[PDB]
C-alpha cells in the first residue's frame, strides 16, 4: 500500500489538474484506506471561507484549521464555534495580524483584485505562516483563468545575535484558458513547486514578517519566470517541432548546412 | 467499504481521460492500485476500444509497412477495422501493441475509389507537415449521405524528456452535387512534468462547403483547406501563446507592480492610505 | 560576380565595417547621427552638415547627436542609410556596393518587418549582387574556434544568450532582453543627477558612457556594499572640472543583473544565461553550462565574469563544472567570425542573390536564414 500511495500521487500528477476536487473525491472513492494520506500529500484547489462579524473572506488549509472548524485571522474565531481551540500567543495573534495586513498590501498590488488570508502557527523555537491567495481572472472574457498562491515558511529563530534560518516551500497552482483569435480555444493548467532558504539577520526597524516577505517577492518574480517559460520552451518546440510547414523547406537547406558546417569544422580548425 | 462496481467506474473515467503518453502507463497505474486485475482488465478493456479511436492511433500490422489509424468509421463492429488504403481486415488487440490476423475485404467501392486517389495525395502532404506522419481515410455511408473521413496524428513521446506532444485531426467531407459540406475538428495536447506540471490543451472546430469538380480538384483542394487552417491554428497556438498568454498571464498578475517598483515593506508597515 | 565580401557588424551603439578574411576590423565608429545645435555664422565652416563616425567624436559639442537603433530596432530609417552611405564611401572604405557581396547582423528575434525594410535598402538604393543576414551568437562562436556553447552577449541595445551545439542554433532556447549599455549608462545619467552633477544634452550624453566605461565596477554583494559607505572617487571630464563620483559608479552596472531599478520587467543577465541552459534539452545542459562565451562591450565591467559565476552557481543545479569563458577581444568578436564565414567557400550557396530577391520577394529572404 505504500506503492499504491506512490501510484496514487503519480496519477494525480498526470490527470489533468483543473479537476483535481472531483478525482481526488474518486480516488478516495477507489481507495478508502488512503484518505488520510491522500488529503495531507494531493494539494488541491484553496477552499473559500467567510467570516460572518467581521463580513471579510478567508481562505482554509490544514495549518490553520483545527478539528471540523477553522480560525478566522480577521475575528481569530473558528466557525463552526469550537469551545478550545488551537490559537496563537498573543504576542503571535499580533504578529498574525501585522502579517495579514502587510500581505493585504502584498496581493492588492500585484493582482488587484482576488481574495488573500495568512496564519502563523505557534512554535517553540519559530514562528510558522501560510499565505494563501486566490485571483479570479475576467469572467465576462471567453479566456478564463486563476492564480493561487501557497507559500508555506518556517523561521528558525536563534537565541543570540538576532538572525533568523528561514525556509519557504512555495506552490503555485495555475490554469489558464484562452478562448479568443477565431482560431480555437487553449486551456493550460500549471503547478511548479520550489524551495528555498536563507539566514538574515534581524532588524529592528523592519520585523521578521518582512524578512519573509522579502522571499514571497523574489520567489514569487522567479517562480512567475520560470513558469512562463516552462509554458514557451515546451508549448513552443513541442507543438512547432510537430507540425511545422517550414521543416521540410529548411530540412534541405539544414542538409546543405550541414555539408557547409563540415566544409566549415575543416577550416575553423586550420 | 467501495462497492466493486463504483471501482470500475472511477477507473474508467481516467483511462477514457489520460494523456496517451503516459495513458499505458495510467492503466498500469490503476491496476497497480487495485489489487485485483480482473475487474479493471475487463473495465478497461472497453475503455480502451472507445480511447484509441478517439487517439486516432495507429496500430502498425505486422506485413504492411505502413500505419493505419483506428477511429469510429473504421469500427467494422466485429472487433476488427477497416484499413481503406491497403484494403485488408485487421483485428486491433487493445492490450497488446500490436495488431495481426488480417482477412482481405472487397467492396465494389465506388465512393470509396474516388476518396483512395484524394487519400494517397493527402498522405504526402501530412509527410509536408510532420517529420513523422500517419493518416486513415475511411469510407462509408452515413444514413444515405456519401462521406470520405480523413484521419491525421502525430505522436511523439519520450520517457527520459518527460514532455510528449500529440496531434489529432478529424476530417469528414460529404460528397453532394454540385455543393457539398465539410464538419472537422481539431485538437492538439502537450505535457511537460519535470519540476511540476505544464499542460497544453485545445481545438478548433471548422464548418465549411466546398464544391465538386474533378479528381485532382477535390483532391488538392480539401487538402489546401487542412493546410491553411492547420498552419494559422499553429501559427496562433504558438505566436499569440508566447505574447498573449504573456499579457493575459500577466493582466491576472503582474511580473511587478503597477508601479514597476519592488514594493517596500518597510512602507507597507508604517503607511495609513484613505481619507 | 564574386569579389572580395563586406562585412558590416550591426549594433546599435558601435557598428564594425572591413573586408573578409581578416584579423581585425578595421573601420570602427559609434553608430549615430551628428546634426548642428548651433547657427553657422561664419564662412569656412563644416560642410555637410551630416555627421557620422570620427568627424562626430571631434566635434561633439557642435552636434545634437541622436542614435537611430535602439534596442536591436532601428527607428529612423533615413539616419541608417546615411551611416550605410557613410561605410561605403570614401571617407570609410573607399568602394562601390556594386562590387562586394555584403554579410550583415542582426539581434535574434527582431521584427521581421525591420529585417524586409534593411534587405529592401541594401537591394535597392545601393545595388548590391548578393545579401546575406546572420546572428552574432553564431558568428562569435566562428570566431573562438568552438561548435558547442552558450553564448552571452552584451552590446549597448539587446542582451542575448543564445545555446548552440555542434552546429545546432536552437531558435527556441534564445532568450533576449531590451536591456543593455545604453539603458546601464541612462541609469547613470539618471544616478549623476541624484548625486548633484547634471547631464542634459545630447553631446553631453556621450561623456556618461565614458564615465561608464571607465569609472565602474560590479560588486559581489551587493547588500554589502550598501552598508558600507563608498570612498569617493574623482574622475577629469573632457572640460577640466572634477567629479566625485560616488556609489552612482557600483550601483549604475546592477540594472543588468537587477531589471526592477530602472522600472521595467525583465529576467537579467543571470537569469536570461540559465534560461537559455533550462529550455534546451536535458542531454545538452551539462555540454552548455561548461560552455559559457562572454561578447560585447557591457561585460568588460570589473569583477562581471566573478559576479555572473555567482548567479550561477546560486540558480543551477549543484555539482555542475561552470566555465565562462571569453576572448581577449570582446568588442569585435562578431565580426572576426563574420569575416571568417565570409571567407569560406560554402558562403556563396548561403546568401540572396539579387535577380533570387527581384523574383521572390521578402519570403526568399526569410527562409535562407532559417
Ligand atoms: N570597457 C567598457 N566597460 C563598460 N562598458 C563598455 C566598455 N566598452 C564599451 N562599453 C559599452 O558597450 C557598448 C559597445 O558594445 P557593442 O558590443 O559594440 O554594441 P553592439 O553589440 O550594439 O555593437 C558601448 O556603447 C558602451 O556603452
Amino acid at each position: 500500500s505504500d506503492q499504491q500511495l506512490d501510484c496514487a500521487l503519480d496519477l494525480m500528477r498526470r490527470l489533468p489538474p483543473q479537476q483535481i476536487e472531483k478525482n481526488l473525491s474518486d480516488l478516495i472513492d477507489l481507495v478508502p484506506s488512503l484518505c488520510e494520506d491522500l488529503l495531507s500529500s494531493v494539494d488541491q484547489p484553496l477552499k473559500i471561507a467567510r467570516d460572518k462579524v467581521v463580513g471579510k473572506d478567508y481562505l482554509l488549509c490544514d495549518y490553520n484549521r483545527d478539528g471540523d472548524s477553522y480560525r478566522s485571522p480577521w475575528s481569530n474565531k473558528y466557525d463552526p464555534p469550537l469551545e478550545d481551540g488551537a490559537m496563537p500567543s498573543a504576542r503571535l495573534r499580533k504578529l498574525e495580524v501585522e502579517a495579514n495586513n502587510a500581505f493585504d498590501q502584498y496581493r492588492d498590488l500585484y493582482f488587484e483584485g482576488g481574495v488573500s488570508s495568512v496564519y502563523l502557527w505557534d512554535l517553540d523555537h519559530g514562528f510558522a505562516g501560510v499565505i494563501l491567495i486566490k485571483k479570479a481572472g475576467d469572467g465576462s472574457k471567453k479566456i478564463k483563468g486563476c492564480w493561487d498562491s501557497i507559500h508555506v515558511v518556517e523561521v528558525q529563530e536563534k537565541s543570540s545575535g538576532r538572525t533568523a534560518h528561514y525556509k519557504l516551500t512555495s506552490t503555485v497552482m495555475l490554469w489558464l484558458q484562452t478562448n479568443k483569435s477565431g482560431s480555437g480555444t487553449m486551456n493550460l493548467g500549471g503547478s511548479l513547486t520550489r524551495q528555498m532558504e536563507k539566514d538574515e539577520t534581524v532588524s529592528d526597524c523592519s520585523p521578521h514578517i518582512a524578512n519573509i516577505g522579502r522571499l514571497v517577492e523574489d520567489m514569487e518574480n522567479k517562480i512567475r519566470s520560470t513558469l512562463n517559460e516552462i509554458y514557451f520552451g515546451k508549448t513552443k518546440d513541442i507543438v512547432n517541432g510537430l507540425r511545422s510547414v517550414d521543416v521540410i523547406p529548411d530540412n534541405p537547406k539544414f542538409q546543405q548546412l550541414q555539408r557547409e558546417l563540415s566544409q566549415v569544422l575543416t577550416q575553423r580548425q586550420i | 467499504r467501495v462497492s466493486d462496481e463504483e471501482k470500475v467506474r472511477i477507473a474508467a473515467k481516467f483511462i477514457t481521460h489520460a494523456p496517451p503518453g503516459e495513458f499505458n502507463e495510467v492503466f498500469n497505474d490503476v491496476r497497480l492500485l487495485l489489487n485485483n486485475d480482473n475487474l479493471l482488465r475487463e473495465g478497461a478493456a472497453h475503455a480502451f476500444a472507445q480511447y484509441n479511436m478517439d487517439q486516432f492511433t495507429p496500430v502498425k500490422i505486422e506485413g504492411y509497412e505502413d500505419q493505419v489509424l483506428i477511429t469510429e468509421h473504421g469500427d467494422l463492429g466485429n472487433s476488427r477495422f477497416l484499413d481503406p488504403r491497403n484494403k485488408i481486415s485487421f483485428k486491433f488487440d487493445h492490450l497488446r501493441k500490436e495488431a495481426s490476423d488480417p482477412q482481405p475485404e472487397e467492396v465494389d467501392g465506388s465512393l470509396k475509389s474516388w476518396r483512395e486517389s484524394c487519400d494517397s495525395a493527402l498522405r504526402a502532404y501530412v509527410k509536408d507537415h510532420y517529420s513523422n506522419g500517419f493518416c486513415t481515410v475511411y469510407a462509408k455511408n452515413i444514413d444515405g449521405q456519401q462521406t470520405i473521413i480523413a484521419c491525421i496524428e502525430s505522436h511523439q513521446f519520450q520517457p527520459k524528456n518527460f514532455w510528449n506532444g500529440r496531434w489529432r485531426s478529424e476530417w469528414k467531407f460529404t460528397i453532394t452535387p454540385p455543393t457539398a459540406q465539410v464538419v472537422g475538428v481539431l485538437k492538439i495536447q502537450v505535457h511537460y512534468y519535470e519540476d511540476g506540471n505544464v499542460q497544453l490543451v485545445s481545438h478548433k472546430d471548422v464548418q465549411d462547403s466546398v464544391t465538386v469538380s474533378n479528381e485532382a480538384q477535390t483532391a488538392k483542394e480539401f487538402i489546401k483547406i487542412i493546410e491553411h487552417a492547420e498552419n494559422e491554428y499553429q501559427t496562433a497556438i504558438s505566436e499569440n501563446y508566447q505574447t498573449m498568454s504573456d499579457t493575459t498571464f500577466k493582466a491576472l498578475r503582474r511580473q511587478l507592480p503597477v508601479t514597476r517598483t519592488k514594493i517596500d515593506w518597510n512602507k507597507i508597515l508604517s503607511y495609513k492610505i484613505g481619507k | 560576380i564574386a569579389n572580395q565580401p563586406v562585412v558590416i557588424d550591426n549594433g546599435s551603439g558601435v557598428i564594425k565595417a572591413g573586408f573578409a578574411g581578416d584579423q581585425i576590423p578595421k573601420y570602427c565608429f559609434p553608430n549615430y547621427v551628428g546634426r548642428p545645435k548651433h547657427v553657422r555664422v561664419m564662412a569656412g565652416a563644416l560642410e555637410g552638415d551630416i555627421f557620422i563616425g570620427p568627424k562626430a567624436e571631434e566635434h561633439r559639442g557642435l552636434l545634437s547627436i541622436r542614435y537611430p537603433m535602439e534596442h536591436g530596432i532601428v527607428k529612423d530609417w533615413n539616419d541608417m542609410e546615411r551611416i550605410w552611405q557613410y561605410v561605403y564611401s570614401k571617407e570609410q572604405l573607399q568602394t562601390f556596393s556594386e562590387e562586394h557581396p555584403v554579410l550583415l547582423t542582426e539581434a535574434p528575434l527582431n521584427p521581421r518587418k525591420n529585417r524586409e525594410r534593411a534587405a529592401e535598402v541594401f537591394f535597392e538604393t545601393f545595388n548590391v549582387p548578393a545579401l546575406f543576414i546572420s546572428m552574432q551568437a553564431v558568428l562569435s562562436l566562428y570566431a573562438t574556434g568552438r561548435t558547442t556553447g552558450v553564448v552571452l552577449d552584451s552590446g549597448d541595445g539587446v542582451t542575448h544568450a543564445v545555446p548552440i551545439y555542434e552546429g545546432f542554433a536552437m531558435p527556441h532556447s534564445i532568450m533576449r532582453i531590451d536591456i543593455a549599455g545604453r539603458d546601464v549608462s541612462r541609469f547613470l545619467r539618471l544616478y549623476l543627477r541624484k548625486e548633484g552633477y547634471d547631464f542634459h544634452s545630447s553631446s553631453e550624453f556621450e561623456i556618461v558612457k565614458a564615465i561608464k566605461e571607465r569609472a565602474c565596477y560590479l560588486s559581489i554583494n551587493p547588500q554589502k556594499d550598501e552598508t558600507l559607505e563608498t570612498e569617493k572617487a574623482q574622475y577629469y571630464l573632457p572640460d577640466g572640472s572634477t567629479i566625485e563620483i560616488g556609489p552612482s559608479r557600483f550601483r549604475a552596472p546592477e540594472l543588468l543583473f537587477r531589471p526592477d531599478l530602472i522600472g521595467e520587467e525583465s529576467e537579467g543577465i543571470h537569469e536570461v544565461l540559465v534560461f537559455a541552459i533550462q529550455k534546451s534539452d536535458m542531454d545538452l545542459r551539462r555540454t552548455l553550462f561548461s560552455n559559457i562565451v562572454l561578447s560585447g562591450g557591457s561585460t568588460l565591467f570589473k569583477g562581471f565574469g566573478d559576479r555572473l559565476l555567482s548567479e550561477v552557481k546560486k540558480l543551477a543545479p549543484k555539482d555542475v563544472k561552470i566555465r565562462i569563458s571569453a576572448p581577449q577581444e570582446r568588442l569585435y568578436s562578431t565580426w572576426i567570425g563574420g569575416s571568417i564565414l565570409a571567407s569560406l567557400d560554402t558562403f556563396k550557396k548561403m546568401w540572396v542573390s539579387k535577380k533570387e530577391y527581384e523574383e521572390d520577394g521578402a519570403r526568399s529572404i526569410h527562409r535562407k536564414t532559417f
